[PDB]
């Protein structure tokens, strides 16, 4: 019957966080593991 | 033809070192898989 919200900049700025997050996390992913190989 | 007999003769010490080398240049380099370059 309330609680309405009104902005919406630190959503989208949690957002961008969430997904720079994710993608450094997957480009990190390869160098992970005994068969993993090297970066140049 | 004969060769051993008075043709070539050439010491086993360098070749094992090209051998080694070659070895080891074939695996420092078999073990990349992504390169980042950036820019000055």
């Amino acid at each position: 019957k309330g609680a309405y919200q009104d902005r919406d900049k630190p959503a989208q700025i949690r957002f961008s966080n969430i997904s720079a997050a994710k993608a450094v996390a997957d480009a990190i992913r390869t160098s992970l593991g005994p068969k993993g190989m090297d970066k140049m | 033809r004969d060769n051993k007999q008075a043709g070539v003769f050439e010491p086993t010490i360098v070749k094992v070192k090209s051998l080694k080398f070659a070895t080891e240049a074939a695996i420092t380099i078999l073990r990349i898989d992504d390169l980042i370059k950036l820019h000055p």
